[PDB]
């Protein structure tokens, strides 16, 4: 008669490191590593991405030709640009602060595209017919952006033009516009008369006053000229003033827009899925479950801390010492 | 290991016990089989169990977008950005590396310290009235049937 | 005859929490977790804060109306703006690199208010009296900021001036001053006459050269004009150096700091008692001894590390199994 | 506990002895009473106020201000900011749970084994002279009185 | 220490032993000597050796230039940058303090560990044949010699 | 015949702490801390770094006088200024974005200086012999930069001149260069003759246009006058065009360089020997094999994490208690 006190053993081959030894078989281990991923660009807590394709932010936004299907953009929580993203600004030129919108842009609630300044109405005694280029190429055809719009002399005379809107929209309201630099002096008169042109936005929070700088300069996908975008979040009850005696290039529609936080922009051609994930990278979405991920470092939303280990596997059962 | 139980004095372990962690394998002239000491096996259960979760559900985490996006003039702030997220994600490698190393040794020593103590337990009841043989085994000097070994595993065990 | 071995037992109820075990009683325990301040804003490290009250930063420094009793200001360890601080440029404008002004001025150690460019006495040939608007106004009546003064026209004359002030304080000087911006090209000549008027500031470090930048804008609080201000810390021994045909708001007065280090500012309603502490919040001081706290993200000075915890309770005792 | 003195082999513990936190409770023909064994209570209260202090101390801290203020075309910096907080005010809170939850149970483990060793320091020195009743006592096999029961405390117990 | 041996049971080193951590002294009518047990010297060197390892190579390191540069315009994201270095260089330090701090604590116990453990496994064999001095000597009731000391030593011992 | 299982004891005299016990002597330890160097400067990883002595970046690549021996520049893995690198932009001015072309400099792979725009032979019916100033003495004699020229009137016309480099050399190109700002409007004329000059500079991605800013400021080692100076990476294929009516110190010699990363400039007037690492510091080279650091909070390279600490010491071995 005998009777012995021991311990369990089965056939598991999972393995622990401790400190004091390495590749520790146990009975039961529990693993503390994210590292798998669904290969899905999912949507970051119920609301969906915006898909962007061959568009990028700045031709989204500005209305380049190539990007038609970005006109209807609602929601959204996140942006996602692909290794396609290439159609932007169409017509070469600096997009100020563009960096900085991109930010504030990643995460919108409500977002309405509005004819802030109506094309056919407003623009009297300007020329609103002529302004397309051929580096915003639409079908073969010469087009230009469809929220900007490009005013050029009347006949032999470009007059002060002064219009202004104010947001009622009872929320920001995102002005986008733009000022056109001609690279002669030449150019500058065929174009706007006035050689001294220059254009002045005012609002209770913006008053920079641009000129044109003509300067002679490498031709850009087809012009030498130049275009610098501009935009602004005009506050509920404010109002923005343009004036412009030359150069300008006109805002056409708006965006009345609804942000509340911020999230950031995804770059990756993964396919977009209608699952859903509290935590998404770049090569699909993770799962915000353990401590720690290696899954990528740039993520969105409530993520583990990414590490750049391969192996954390946490003993939970004994050392695992059968045969019997 | 630490307490000297597992691969130990009682080295090896069994696969014919099943339901449980730690336990006993009694031998008799009625039979024999093997049975797991069920609350130093709940127990140890729930101190595990609670143990991941603390390291699991302490992970605090703020909805954030890594990324951030510089231009060809902003590479100081660029590089300062980098330096922050190289920074906290050297932070979090050598912490969660050296947390599982150093926890996994504990989670060994536990379980090796909850045999050690059932060992010792049921050395205690016994006493005289059995043999050591330093394999985790004792003979006892008497019969002891099937009551009898209930008895020594529900801690009852009589006259030592 | 009999002895026992045993251990302590008491009716503590302190309960803390370890790996294996939630809420375990110990005899003893001790607290590692600051959860608790003194609802003031004391002062931090000998030297008292510096209160505003209705004032704010811009309008301290720039010599509003309403901030009379801030003319004092002297010493300080760190800036205090209240929910109430209000009162900055009463005149509509941008002020150049607030932030950045506001941080650099947290911590001062010697800060003298002397009169760089003597209102009565420079200027000549140019207007000094009519420089005063509805939107600053004093009691009712029309006023202006006190360190800064707003020259005209002389009659229908206003020529180019140029006067400059030498640092020999033996220590920075920070002179403020700013540049007038009229909605129309009528008023700008209504005021300084000169319609390409300019304004120059020189210096050993520092040459920017301002324009008027007239564009039609939404009245603020009253006009329809702009003033930018603008700051800069002069060196000891540097000159310098102002000249302008016209839309200068002249430095009147400026202050001879003397800056050790950086603090920063609190913003709160709580009340300055002269207490005393090595870290304030703006809740309230708190207690640097333990190495964490969860009063406030936001602290100045050395402060425990902050922690979204409530609890961080360390066992000292033993377990508590009393009952006797 | 890891040792299985306290709840273990010696399940509660005494109201009575108020002089420290490990000692012994005798019962002799003379009278009874509790005594806290002097040095191992002082050395235990050493170590944890050592402890205590070396968490509290070791904690570095730079003057600074938090805070920082940009202005709506400074988001990007700013978000970065709110990166850098969020990222140590994560890293402190992960920090200061686990070490607080790992000290703790160190700290218990640590009077366990502190009682543990008294105890068999005790029944090192008697030995055969007194029975083991599985509670953390002893039961002489003899008469101990007064002097006895203080000679086994001090250590210096006769011929075992 | 923990486990009651260093400083303990047993009080003081053997200068004496000079090939290894733990291990023996015999004295019998032949002669006298000591003799490192070598398996768990052995051990304890791997696993100590593996520790420092671990501690040193689960540093992670990224090429990096901490310095900025700011200019008199660019104060706050200086002082941004001066809150990252502090910050990192606040928790490296607290780390790296305590790390050491509780790592050290941990192999010391770990060393009276394999002290006691060794001197429990002697203990074991010898038992009865021998009779414990509470110094962590045994006195064989019996002759040993050299084989029989060895026999001991090399976990062989006879009929006990 | 007794037997006693014990442990070893030696001289050592090495102490550790434990969280129970300060100072407890072990008989062998590890030290986890770096703590000294070579005070040397060594190189980062195979390549040297780069000396500028007497010179600091901004005089390096500027041509100053004084760096004669920086001319032939090579290679190197890291910049090295000493307390002695003070001589720069020899002529008063700012040198726009220095901070960042130093970051973006700290790491060259190739780097060649070559003649971009060649003094004997560019810019006919001007003026090319007499841009020297007494501000930037060679010899006594007085001289200017040597990878800038300074382009004045010819006789009494400055005409228009406009002349454009395009990067063929299959890499980055730094082209320098700056724009003079006289102290008066009389000077603007007497070496620009056209008072309303004007530079421009164009690429596809530049087209800043700029206009001599003339203003009344102290004289700073020598002159009253200012002179900014700019820079730009010029990408493969691209063009960049200079023209200018007036104030233009033009580029004479740019740099094709080669960058792949980017490491930091280390300041210091430790000794540059042959020796390698992969960790420096301004006090010398550290040794990358332990986890911390205290030699400084300022490293290069692949380095321990600086710490606080003084001490780091981890027992391997147990506690020493001899006496036999
Ligand atoms: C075959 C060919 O290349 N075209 C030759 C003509 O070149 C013209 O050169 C001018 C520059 O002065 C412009 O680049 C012309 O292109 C456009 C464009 O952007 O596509 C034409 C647009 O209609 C025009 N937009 C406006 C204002 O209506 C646009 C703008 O003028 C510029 O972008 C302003 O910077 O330029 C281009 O066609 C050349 O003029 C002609 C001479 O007879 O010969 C053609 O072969
Ligand atoms: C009742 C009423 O609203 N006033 C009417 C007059 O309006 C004037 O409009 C001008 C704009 O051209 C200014 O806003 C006038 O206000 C001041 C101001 O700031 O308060 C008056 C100040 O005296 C003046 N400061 C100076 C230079 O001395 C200031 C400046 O001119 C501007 O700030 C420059 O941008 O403007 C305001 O009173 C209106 O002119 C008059 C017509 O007869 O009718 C009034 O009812
Ligand atoms: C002894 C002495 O100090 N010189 C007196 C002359 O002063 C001249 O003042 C002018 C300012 O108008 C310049 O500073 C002259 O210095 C130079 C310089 O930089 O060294 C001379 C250079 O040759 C010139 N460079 C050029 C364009 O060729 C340079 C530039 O003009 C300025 O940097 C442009 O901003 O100025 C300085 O010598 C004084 O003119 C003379 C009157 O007869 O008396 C001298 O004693
Ligand atoms: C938008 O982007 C596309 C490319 O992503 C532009 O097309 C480019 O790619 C062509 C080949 O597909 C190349 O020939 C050119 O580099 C370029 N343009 C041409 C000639 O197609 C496209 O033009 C852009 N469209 C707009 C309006 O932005
Ligand atoms: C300074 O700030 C106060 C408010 O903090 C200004 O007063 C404002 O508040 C009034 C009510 O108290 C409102 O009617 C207005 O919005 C506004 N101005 C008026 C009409 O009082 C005060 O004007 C400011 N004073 C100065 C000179 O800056
Ligand atoms: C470069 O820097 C040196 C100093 O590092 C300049 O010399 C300065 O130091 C002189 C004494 O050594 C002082 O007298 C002056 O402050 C100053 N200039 C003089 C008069 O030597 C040197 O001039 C500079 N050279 C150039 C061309 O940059
Ligand atoms: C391990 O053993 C279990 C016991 O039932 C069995 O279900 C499983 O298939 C086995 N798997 C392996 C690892 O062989
Ligand atoms: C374990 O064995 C060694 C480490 O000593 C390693 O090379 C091997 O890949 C490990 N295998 C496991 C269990 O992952
Ligand atoms: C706890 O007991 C102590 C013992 O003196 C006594 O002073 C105190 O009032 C008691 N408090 C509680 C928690 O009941
Ligand atoms: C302890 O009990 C539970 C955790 O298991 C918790 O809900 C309760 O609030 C805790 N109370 C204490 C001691 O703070
Ligand atoms: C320590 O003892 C060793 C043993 O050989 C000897 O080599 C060394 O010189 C001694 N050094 C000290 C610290 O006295
Ligand atoms: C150890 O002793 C004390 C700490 O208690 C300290 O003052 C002394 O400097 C220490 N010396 C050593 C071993 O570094």
């Amino acid at each position: 008669d005998t009777i012995c006190i021991g311990y369990h053993a089965n056939n598991s081959t999972d393995t622990v490191d401790t400190v004091l030894e390495k590749n520790v078989t146990v009975t039961h281990s529990v693993n503390l590593l994210e590292d798998n991923h669904n290969g899905k660009l999912c949507k970051l807590n119920g609301i969906a991405p915006l898909q962007l394709g061959k568009c990028n932010v700045a031709g989204w936004l500005l209305g380049n030709p190539e990007c038609d299907l970005l006109l209807t953009a609602n929601s959204w929580s996140y942006i996602i640009e692909t290794s396609n993203s290439e159609n932007g600004t169409c017509y070469p030129g600096e997009f100020i602060d563009y960096e900085e919108l991109r930010e504030q842009l990643s995460s919108v609630s409500s977002f309405e595209r509005f004819e802030i300044f109506p094309k056919a109405s407003s623009w009297p005694n300007h020329e609103t017919t002529k302004g397309v280029t051929a580096a915003c190429s639409y079908f073969g055809a010469s087009s230009f952006y469809r929220n900007l719009l490009w005013i050029t002399k009347k006949g032999t005379s470009y007059p002060k033009l002064s219009k202004s809107y104010t947001n009622n929209k009872g929320k920001e309201v995102l002005v986008l516009w733009g000022v056109h630099h001609p690279p002669t002096t030449s150019e500058q008169q065929t174009l706007y008369q006035n050689t001294d042109a220059y254009v002045s936005v005012g609002s209770s929070k913006y008053n920079r006053r641009f000129t044109p700088e003509i300067a002679a300069r490498p031709k850009v996908r087809g012009q030498a000229g130049r275009m610098n975008y501009y935009w602004t979040l005009l506050d509920q009850g404010d109002t923005i003033t343009f004036e412009a005696t030359g150069n300008l290039i006109a805002p056409w529609y708006a965006f009345a827009l609804n942000k509340g936080s911020d999230s950031g922009i995804i770059t990756s051609d993964a396919p977009v899925h209608n699952c859903d994930t509290k935590c998404q990278t770049p090569h699909g979405a993770i799962n915000s479950t353990l401590p720690f991920q290696n899954v990528h470092p740039i993520t969105i939303g409530e993520c583990p801390k990414y590490v750049k280990s391969t192996k954390l596997r946490m003993a939970t059962g004994l050392r695992n010492i059968p045969s019997i | 290991g630490l307490f000297g139980a597992m691969a130990g004095f009682i080295e090896g372990g069994w696969t014919g016990m099943i339901d449980g962690w730690y336990g006993y394998h009694h031998q008799n002239e009625q039979g024999s089989g093997y049975a797991a000491d069920q609350k130093s096996t709940q127990n140890a259960i729930d101190g595990i169990t609670n143990k991941v979760n603390s390291i699991i559900e302490k992970m605090n985490t703020q909805f954030t977008a890594v990324g951030k996006e510089f231009n060809n003039l902003e590479r100081r702030i660029e590089n300062l950005n980098k330096k922050v997220d190289d920074g906290f994600l050297d932070v979090w490698t050598y912490n969660a590396e050296l947390l599982v190393l150093l926890e996994n040794e504990r989670t060994l020593d536990f379980h090796d310290s909850n045999v050690r103590n059932l060992y010792e337990k049921v050395k205690s009841q016994l006493r005289n009235n059995a043999k050591e043989i330093g394999n985790g085994c004792f003979e006892f000097y008497h019969k002891c049937d099937d009551e009898c070994m209930e008895s020594v595993k529900n801690g009852t065990y009589d006259y030592p």
